[PDB]
């Protein structure tokens, strides 16, 4: 299962 | 800043005369990704070959196969037909047996 | 043995071509399960391994949220890297991300992982420590900055030590008969004269299960490193690997050359010669 977030850089 | 295609062309099974099998070309440690790949057959681009999905190496660098249901024979020639921004014109690879 | 889990994304601006493509796969060791390409005619998550399928539209609707939020983000600092390096908006770039979790051969966690790339060169890194980042710039110190105000490091720590190594579990169970199941190479050594006076000597490995492998020639017990010719393992397409490596000897000493043969698969090492 992928991490949740992808914050924006 | 720009990282040329290792280029290998072989078979999914040892070749033999006459016996269906998978002709592979694997494009791989090239950046950036886009990248045309074409399957030849005496020169001629074969249709309907498909591609695995992209994915990366741990230096960053790309990887794709390129690959079709073919009968190796005696006289029939296998090439894989590579362009990639890093190439003046397009690299082709003959398939070998042995290789 | 030891596994791991990785996703591996790739978001990549084209312009003047549309808005950026957004590509993530998932791997279990070296066996890809999942895919989303935001380029897709109808972008969904889907499954490329068969012991995924029997994950229920819940799994599939949330790894699909979470792609198709990340196409969103990885454009947005796609446009904020381009600005950090002062690039024209003529240009494509590409911003890779790699992370997951290794297992050791008693299913701990080993240890964690989150990298990113800019154009194919390390960007930022979480440190092992799974709490500290190492940029490799001052472009790549705004990206740490924004991270720690949402206090990413905290929430990748928790999520490696978690959720990743739940699932990784999970799926190596589902997925026994393959992922746990190493096989072996089949090997052979073939001889070809390059003149009168010299040979090539290859050892091949074929149809082993992972793509880990150590291949290598010795001339009377001593590593020739620099004289083998070793390329690239590659895929066969059927889920195992190929590989070989080449020595070209003088006529007549092809007896004093061994080849060497190191997988997870082999009951015991192999030492190979060329039988004629």
């Amino acid at each position: 299962l992928p991490f949740d977030k992808a914050t924006i850089m | 800043i720009q990282r040329t295609p290792k280029i290998q062309v072989y078979s999914r099974h040892p070749a033999e005369n006459g016996k269906s099998n998978f002709l592979n070309c694997y494009v791989s440690g090239f950046h950036p990704s886009d990248i045309e790949v074409d399957l030849l057959k005496n020169g001629e681009r074969i249709e309907k070959v498909e591609h695995s999905d992209l994915s990366f190496s741990k230096d960053w660098s790309f990887y794709l196969l390129y690959y079709t249901e073919f009968t190796p024979t005696e006289k029939d020639e296998y090439a894989c037909r590579v362009n990639h921004v890093t190439l003046s014109q397009p690299k082709i690879v003959k398939w070998d047996r042995d290789m | 043995g030891s596994h791991s889990m990785r996703y591996f994304y790739t978001a990549m601006s084209r312009p003047g071509r549309g808005e950026p493509r957004f590509i993530a796969v998932g791997y279990v060791d070296d066996t890809q399960f999942v895919r989303f390409d935001s380029d897709a005619a109808s972008p969904r998550t889907e499954p490329r391994a068969p012991w995924i399928e029997q994950e229920g539209p819940e799994y599939w609707d949330r790894n699909t949220q979470i792609f198709k939020t990340n196409t969103q983000t990885y454009r947005e600092s796609l446009r904020n890297l381009r600005g950090y390096y002062n690039q024209s908006e003529a240009g494509s770039h590409i911003i890779q991300r790699m992370y997951g979790c290794d297992l050791g051969p008693d299913g701990r966690l080993l240890r964690g992982h989150d990298q990113s790339a800019y154009d194919g060169k390390d960007y930022i890194a979480l440190n092992e420590d799974l709490s500290s980042w190492t940029a490799a710039d001052t472009a790549a110190q705004i990206t740490q900055r924004k991270w720690e105000a949402a206090r990413v490091a905290e929430q990748l720590r928790a999520y490696l030590e978690g959720l990743c190594v739940e699932w990784l579990r999970r799926y190596l169970e589902n997925g026994k008969e393959t992922l746990q199941r190493a096989d072996p190479p089949k090997t052979h050594v073939t001889h070809h004269p390059v003149s009168d006076h010299e040979a090539t000597l290859r050892c091949w490995a074929l149809g082993f299960y992972p793509a880990e492998i150590t291949l290598t020639w010795q001339r009377d017990g001593e590593d020739q490193t620099q004289d083998t010719e070793l390329v690239e393992t590659r895929p066969a397409g059927d889920r195992t690997f190929q590989k070989w490596a080449a020595v070209v000897v003088p006529s007549g000493e092809e007896q004093r050359y061994t080849c060497h043969v190191q997988h997870e698969g082999l009951p015991k090492p192999l030492t190979l010669r060329w039988e004629p």
